[PDB]
Formats: C-alpha cells, sequence, structure tokens
C-alpha cells in the first residue's frame, strides 16, 4: 500500500562535457557538423541529490527536458513519472525496469505521497507506486534500460513524443562526473502524446543528478566510424565562438 | 532551509521608475520559474509577472505590461524586476514567489519571500 | 484574462463552526485553482492545490472540491488560529489572477 516516507537543501556538481545526444537518425562521418537543439549547457550547474541520508526524494520540474545519471552498484534507482498532476485527474507516464524487462504505461494513475517499488512484496508495478490506475491509453515493454556503472538519461518531450537517450559506461570516481566526451544514442521514441511538466525519480525500498536542457548551437565532431568523439559549446565562451565560426576544433 | 528575500524598495516620484531584486537559497533557483506578486494596503493579491527558468519568456499582467520588465540571473540567484514610469497606483508591498505550477513552470513546492514596500509620491 | 470572483467577501463565524468560501471563475478552469491563507504582516500560504489536493503539512480540517467554473474552500471546524483572509487564484492560463479575497472574522 502507499505509506509516508517523509526536506534538505540541494549539493551541486559540474557537468563539464556531459549531456550531449546524437541530434537525429542521419549518418555522418569524418565530419564536423554545426546543429541546434535541446541540449545540457556544458561546465554547468547540475543538481546533486542524496535520497537516502532520512529520506527526501522531491519532485523536480521536467522544463524543456531532463538531463538525468546516476552511479551505483546495487541498482536502486527504478525509473521515473513524467507528467503534471501526477494523479488520477490526468494521464500520466510510468517508466519502471525490473530484473528481466521493463514496463512503460500511462494511464490516469492515483501516485503515492511518497511512491517507491518494493523488493520483497497487486503487481511488482503496484506496491508503492500507486493505489489505483484506470483508463490506460499507452503500453510499451521491452528490455531493461537500467568500480561502479555510471548511467546517463536525456529526456524530451515534443511533439507529442516521448524521446529518451542513454548510455551505459564504467566509472571509478566518487564525488563528481567524469571528464571527457561521450554521445548518448537513441533508446525509445513513445508516441504518446500526453503533458508532462514535472517528474519525480522511483527508488526501491540513493542519489542522483539533475539538470535541464537549453536551445544551443553545438558543433559535433564524427571520426570515420560516425561516432560523435567531441563537441563545442557555440555559447560557452568567446574561445568555442570562434570554434564554431571557422569549423574547426 | 529555504528563504527568499527582497530588497531595493524605497520611495520616489510619479514618473520616475525602482528595480527590486530578490535573493534566493536553500533550493535550486535556476530550475524554476518565479513570479511576482503586489499587494496594495487595504487590498487583496495582485500577480505581476513571471519569467521562465531559463531568463527566455517573459509575461506581464496587463495593468504593469509595457511598463515593468522582468530579468533574472542565474549565476546569482538573483530575480530582478525593473520598474519604469511609475504611478501612484503601482503603491504596493512587492513580493518574490515560486508559486505552485501544474501548467507551466512545473513548480511543486510553494514558496514565498517577505516583501519590500514600493512607495510612489 | 480570466476574471475571478468570490462570496461572500466577508463572514462571521465562531471556533467549531463550518466555514465555507465560493470562488467563481468567468471562464471553466477546469481543475486548475489554488487556494491561499493570509495572516496580516506575512505573505500567503498554500493550503490546497488542483481544485482538491492538500499540502503537506495542512491541517486535516481543510478541505475542498470543484471542476471548471464553481469551487468551494471548506473549513469542517474553524479552529481560533483560522482568522484569516483566504484567496482564490487560477493558474489555467497566463496571466495568472487572484480574486477579491474573504475575509473570516471571529464571531
Ligand atoms: C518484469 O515485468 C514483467 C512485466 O510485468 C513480468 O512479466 C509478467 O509476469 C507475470 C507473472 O507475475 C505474467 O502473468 C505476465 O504475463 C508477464 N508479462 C510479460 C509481458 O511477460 C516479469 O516477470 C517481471 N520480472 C520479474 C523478475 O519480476
Ligand atoms: C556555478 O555555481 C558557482 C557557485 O558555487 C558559481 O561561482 C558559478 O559561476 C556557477 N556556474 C554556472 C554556469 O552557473
Ligand atoms: C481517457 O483519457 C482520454 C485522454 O487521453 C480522455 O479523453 C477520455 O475521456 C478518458 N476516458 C474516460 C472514461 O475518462
Ligand atoms: C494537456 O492539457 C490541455 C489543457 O487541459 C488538454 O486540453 C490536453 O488534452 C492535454 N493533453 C493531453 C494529456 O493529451
Ligand atoms: C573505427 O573502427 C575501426 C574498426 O573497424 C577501429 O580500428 C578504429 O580505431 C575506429 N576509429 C576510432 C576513431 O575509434
Amino acid at each position: 500500500q502507499c505509506v509516508n516516507l517523509r526536506q534538505l537543501p540541494p549539493a551541486y556538481t559540474n557537468s563539464f562535457t556531459r549531456g550531449v545526444y546524437y541530434p537525429d537518425k542521419v549518418f555522418r562521418s569524418s565530419v564536423l557538423h554545426s546543429t541546434q537543439d535541446l541540449f545540457l549547457p556544458f561546465f554547468s550547474n547540475v543538481t546533486w541529490f542524496h535520497a537516502i541520508h532520512r529520506f527526501d526524494n522531491p519532485v523536480l520540474p521536467f522544463n524543456d527536458g531532463v538531463y538525468f545519471a546516476s552511479t551505483e552498484k546495487s541498482n536502486i534507482i527504478r525509473g521515473w513519472i513524467f507528467g503534471t498532476t501526477l494523479d488520477s485527474k490526468t494521464q500520466s507516464l510510468l517508466i519502471v525496469n525490473n530484473a528481466t524487462n521493463v514496463v512503460i504505461k500511462v494511464c490516469e494513475f492515483q501516485f503515492c505521497n511518497d511512491p517507491f517499488l518494493d523488493v520483497y512484496y497487486k503487481s511488482w508495478m503496484e506496491s508503492g507506486v500507486y493505489s489505483s490506475a484506470n483508463n490506460c491509453t499507452f503500453e510499451y515493454v521491452s528490455q531493461p534500460f537500467l568500480f561502479k556503472n555510471l548511467r546517463e538519461f536525456v529526456f524530451k518531450n515534443i511533439d507529442g513524443y516521448f524521446k529518451i537517450y542513454s548510455k551505459h559506461t564504467p566509472i571509478n570516481l566518487v564525488r563528481d562526473l567524469p571528464q571527457g566526451f561521450s554521445a548518448l544514442e537513441p533508446l525509445v521514441d513513445l508516441p504518446i502524446g500526453i503533458n508532462i511538466t514535472r517528474f519525480q525519480t522511483l527508488l526501491a525500498l540513493a542519489a542522483y543528478y539533475v539538470g535541464y536542457l537549453q536551445p544551443r548551437t553545438f558543433l559535433l565532431k564524427y571520426n570515420e566510424n560516425g561516432t560523435i568523439t567531441d563537441a563545442v559549446d557555440c555559447a560557452l565562451d568567446p574561445l568555442s565562438e570562434t570554434k564554431c565560426t571557422l569549423k574547426s576544433f | 532551509e529555504v528563504q527568499l528575500v527582497e530588497s531595493g524598495g524605497g520611495v520616489v516620484q510619479p514618473g520616475g521608475s525602482l528595480r527590486l531584486s530578490c535573493a534566493a537559497s536553500g533550493f535550486t533557483f535556476n530550475s524554476y520559474g518565479m513570479h511576482w506578486v503586489r499587494q496594495a494596503p487595504g487590498k487583496g493579491l495582485e500577480w505581476v509577472a513571471f519569467i521562465r527558468y531559463d531568463g527566455g519568456n517573459k509575461y506581464y499582467a496587463d495593468s504593469v505590461k509595457g511598463r515593468f520588465t522582468i530579468s533574472r540571473d542565474n549565476s546569482k540567484n538573483t530575480l530582478y524586476l525593473q520598474m519604469k514610469s511609475l504611478r501612484a497606483e503601482d503603491t504596493a508591498v512587492y513580493y518574490c514567489a515560486n508559486l505552485k505550477d501544474s501548467r507551466y513552470s512545473g513548480s511543486y513546492y510553494d514558496y514565498w519571500g517577505q516583501g519590500t514596500l514600493v512607495t510612489v509620491s | 484574462v480570466i476574471w475571478m470572483t468570490q462570496s461572500p467577501s466577508s463572514l462571521s463565524a465562531s471556533v467549531g463552526d463550518r466555514v465555507t468560501i465560493t470562488c467563481q471563475a468567468s471562464q471553466d478552469i477546469r481543475f486548475y485553482l489554488n487556494w491561499y491563507q493570509q495572516k496580516p504582516g506575512k505573505a500567503p500560504k498554500l493550503l490546497i492545490s488542483d481544485a482538491s489536493n492538500m499540502e503537506t503539512g495542512v491541517p486535516s480540517r481543510f478541505s475542498g472540491s470543484g471542476s471548471g467554473t464553481d469551487f468551494t474552500f471548506t473549513i469542517s471546524s474553524l479552529q481560533p488560529e483560522d482568522i484569516a483572509t483566504y484567496y482564490c487564484q487560477q493558474y489555467d492560463n497566463l496571466p495568472f489572477t487572484f480574486g477579491p479575497g474573504t475575509k473570516v472574522d471571529f464571531k
């Protein structure tokens, strides 16, 4: 059933060159391509949350898209909720992973005050996430979405489509994000057609990075295999502006 | 933990101008949009202006539209309101706030400042 | 612009009495109405959002409901600490607007 789990101040880290994804499905190679899209700004302040420290796992704004990343070994983070009022009055998007699969549903979910998944539990998705749900319009099932392992996701909501990008890499850091460039790949395009203004992270009963996308111009460097190996944020500094103008890293 | 503090209030003559600011702390200011609300003595609440988290889109009440400008600086966590061509009718206590909003700004928590008095005479 | 009104503009009630406040919109705003409570010298506090959703920390004696143009705010049993001015506010569209405000006096 629904139970109460619960406010602490935010910490901040730096997304040095993280949050870049392939802007489209067009193959390019051995070329510097200039594109305009919603990307995480370079060297920005990313909010670092500790959901378990006292439980504090707040609802955050979606804005124009969300940059989400986390590092762990136990796989405590299970999924996300995206919607508006996040109750039975509106359609909401529930994305939750388990050991063998991922289930994505859009329904009029009446979510719990402090929603979570139960390791030892109705159904697996219904344990502590919501009390009821009806009028389902979308259902999708596929393969799981989720030293230490760093998992990076970008969530966009454009013209009714909820677009998810992701990357999975090894990490050997404790306090902050890694340096270097790595682009996120398209994961799934979901033809849902709902309003998303806010979101929340679902845990199994924990820390994560949250940033936001901006209308930014980037110069992307594609190697001989069509992989992006670098990028320039054309609105970061005079040096980057010069590099973008001259099309040269 | 969360606070909003207004400053820059004072007394000006009609036709003059006054600039307000609000210092935000205890929360991720740069992820939320912000509102200005004013309340005259003996009167109810009146909404003034809204700015989105990225400092882009700006909205104003018709009663102040064309005279007031809303802006912000996310590197200093400070919200600003620039008041030009002030009238006697603009006398009010001005507040900065993060109003709970499930449609536009995506604000889950409702925050208010202390209020600063702006007098035009 | 959506115009808002409230009735009565003022009411008197004693402790234990049930207090109801009516907020009406000139336009249909579905379920996007906020209710605030203000005492002299302080900024307004949010009690109810989304027409009927209670905020964290708000006493169970407070409630409300409604949809479209006609909404009601209710205090099931007035306490001595509930003497305040209540406001309704719509956030269905921009600009945001507040109603006149209903003052609750102690009888
Ligand atoms: C992960 O989630 C999937 C989908 O909910 C689970 O598969 C279902 O399992 C139930 C039995 O509990 C069956 O009745 C359903 O027909 C299955 N659905 C599908 C699409 O296969 C899966 O068992 C879950 N994995 C774990 C480890 O719990
Ligand atoms: C990030 O926050 C620090 C303060 O801790 C500030 O000095 C810096 O300029 C901010 N950078 C950005 C991009 O906001
Ligand atoms: C189900 O949701 C849709 C919106 O996607 C709405 O139009 C429809 O009326 C809802 N059905 C019921 C029975 O409420
Ligand atoms: C989004 O909200 C608007 C206004 O309430 C509504 O008309 C529309 O149906 C919603 N979109 C969805 C959930 O498809
Ligand atoms: C491109 O792929 C080849 C393998 O076919 C590999 O040897 C080469 O190092 C790759 N180039 C880059 C820049 O990764």
